[PDB]
């Protein structure tokens, strides 16, 4: 039911397996690493400090594109969840600790390890660092970088409130099975011989997830924490391909115009984030950028019922503006 | 309540331009009289306030923000709105009770939380761009929420922003 079969299998210890390079600022080798490796490490290690990790999941782009391939969405980013009752004691911290002391052991032979502190390490491989412990919400993050675009993100998750925004990015792939099987075999995967491996989603049952990922089938639950991103991350699937299932879009399509209004209630606020999505989306893509000013278009023009047109009238010509000015170049 | 964030991918110019965000800031308060670059603020916040945890609201929204995917330009832009609106907590708690202390003031309380944020009640509010030569060798925005011991000297009040701006 929710097994992976042979190819989706073959798809997942590909990118597992992948090496990665992980560039260094300044004075630093560039890391060389292979994502098994780092959930392997890591878990060790933290294991070593009588640190607790539930289990080790892969997470959004990644997992939607070992169940599908054609989807679209595309392998860009690896995320890896460790899931880890992190309760006290700042077990948060050692977490940071263990992380940079791993990669000081992926480091290449020929440097001399006594001269790196841990902060040398962060300031040198680290892109991004974010810790929050608020309400119902304990989790930890740390983003390693690449000069090439990949983004390796190594999130370690006590509690989060929402794990997901549409059902095609809500599938999590459990990775124990597949790093068990490295270790007890020399033989390599085949067809008869690969490890059994579940997905799951953090949005109701696989099953219906996997339907929608496979029909490109645009469909979520919970909206209340939908964001004026959420208007725009609609339309991202809508170029795409992907369509709505036709159930009740009539408050959702008008919360996102609702709230993305109130996100961006300026002129000058509403063209800066629209210019700068498109742009960090569809780079040297100027027949997907004009594509997509006009699926927004449209969307906000019959979604938006709103009788105001103070939002509507001045949002809609944005899109009009930005549309020919994409055009005419 | 614990929330952090660094940052060490930022582009010059995104340095710069915060640099500039942050010195309008210093030009509206009251201004007080009596290598490395840091510039930055540090405001103390009561969290058994209505103000103190709507500021958390939207500080706790900008980090969620910040942790997107292609979330670096928007750096400055993001920026501008958290800390000028005054029509928000966090852009309305800058406009007042900000003040302006001397090199000799601000050193003393950088490097104090510098320390507090390194080893694992006063709730205080951070934000701290950082650049170190000349050349550019690193650039850091380090912004968060904690709740730790007195980086102020019993000279800050609550609610009351202190700036920081170190050359």
């Amino acid at each position: 039911p929710n097994v992976l079969n042979w190819e989706q299998v073959q798809r997942l210890d590909g990118i597992l397996s992948e090496t990665i390079p992980i560039h260094g600022r300044g004075n630093f080798p560039t890391l060389e690493l292979q994502p098994s490796l780092i959930v392997k490490v890591v878990r060790r290690r933290l294991a070593e400090k009588r640190i607790g990790v539930r289990d080790v999941r892969l997470n959004g782009s990644a997992a939607s594109h070992v169940l599908h391939q054609d989807s679209g969405l595309g392998y860009k980013d690896l995320d890896l969840i460790f899931c880890a009752d992190l309760r006290g004691e700042g077990e948060f911290q050692t977490v940071k600790d263990v992380v940079l002391d791993c990669l000081l052991d992926f480091l290449p032979e020929g440097v001399n390890k006594e001269k790196i502190t841990p902060l040398t390490l962060k300031e040198a491989y680290v892109q991004k660092m974010v810790k929050v412990c608020n309400d119902s919400d304990r989790w930890s993050l740390i983003s390693l970088s690449n000069n090439s675009g990949k983004n390796v993100e190594l999130k370690f998750v006590d509690s989060l409130r929402r794990q997901f925004e549409f059902s095609v990015d809500s599938f999590q792939i459990k990775l124990d099975s597949l790093l068990l099987f490295y270790e007890c075999s020399e033989n390599p995967m085949t067809e008869t011989f690969h490890p059994t491996i579940i997905g799951e989603s953090v949005y109701g049952d696989f099953q219906e997830a996997f339907d929608h990922l496979c029909n490109k089938i645009i469909a979520t639950r919970n909206p209340e924490e939908i964001r004026g991103g959420g208007l725009l991350k609609y339309c991202n699937l809508l170029v795409r391909g992907f369509r709505p299932a036709s159930d009740e879009i009539k408050t959702l399509q008008r919360y996102m115009c609702s709230r993305f209004f109130i996100d961006f209630s300026d002129i000058g606020e509403q063209q800066r984030k629209l210019e700068s999505y498109l742009q960090n989306h569809f780079v040297g893509l100027e027949d997907r950028k004009y594509e997509y000013l006009m699926t927004l278009h449209g969307v906000v023009n019959e979604s938006t019922v709103c009788l105001m047109g103070h939002e509507r009238r001045q949002t809609l010509n944005l899109i009009t503006m930005l549309a020919i000015r994409v055009l005419a170049d | 309540v614990n929330i952090e964030f660094e940052a060490y991918s930022l582009s010059d110019n995104d340095y710069d331009g915060i640099k500039k965000l942050l010195q309008q800031l210093f030009l509206k308060a009251p201004v007080n009289t009596a290598d490395v670059e840091v510039f930055g603020f540090i405001s103390l916040l009561n969290l058994t306030e209505r103000k103190g945890t709507q500021c958390v609201e939207q500080i706790q929204e900008l980090v969620l923000r910040f942790c997107e995917k292609n979330c670096e330009k928007s750096m400055v832009e993001q920026l501008d709105k958290f800390l000028n609106d005054t029509t928000k907590p966090v852009g309305l708690l800058l406009s007042e009770r900000f003040i302006n202390v001397p090199p000799q003031i601000a050193l003393p309380m950088y490097q104090q939380l510098q320390k507090e944020l390194a080893g694992a009640g006063k709730c205080y509010f951070y934000l701290l761009i950082s650049k170190t030569f000349q050349v550019t060798a690193l650039v850091s925005l380090k912004a968060g929420l904690i709740q730790s011991r007195s980086t102020l000297s019993d000279f800050q009040g609550t609610f009351m922003t202190v700036g920081i701006a170190l050359s």
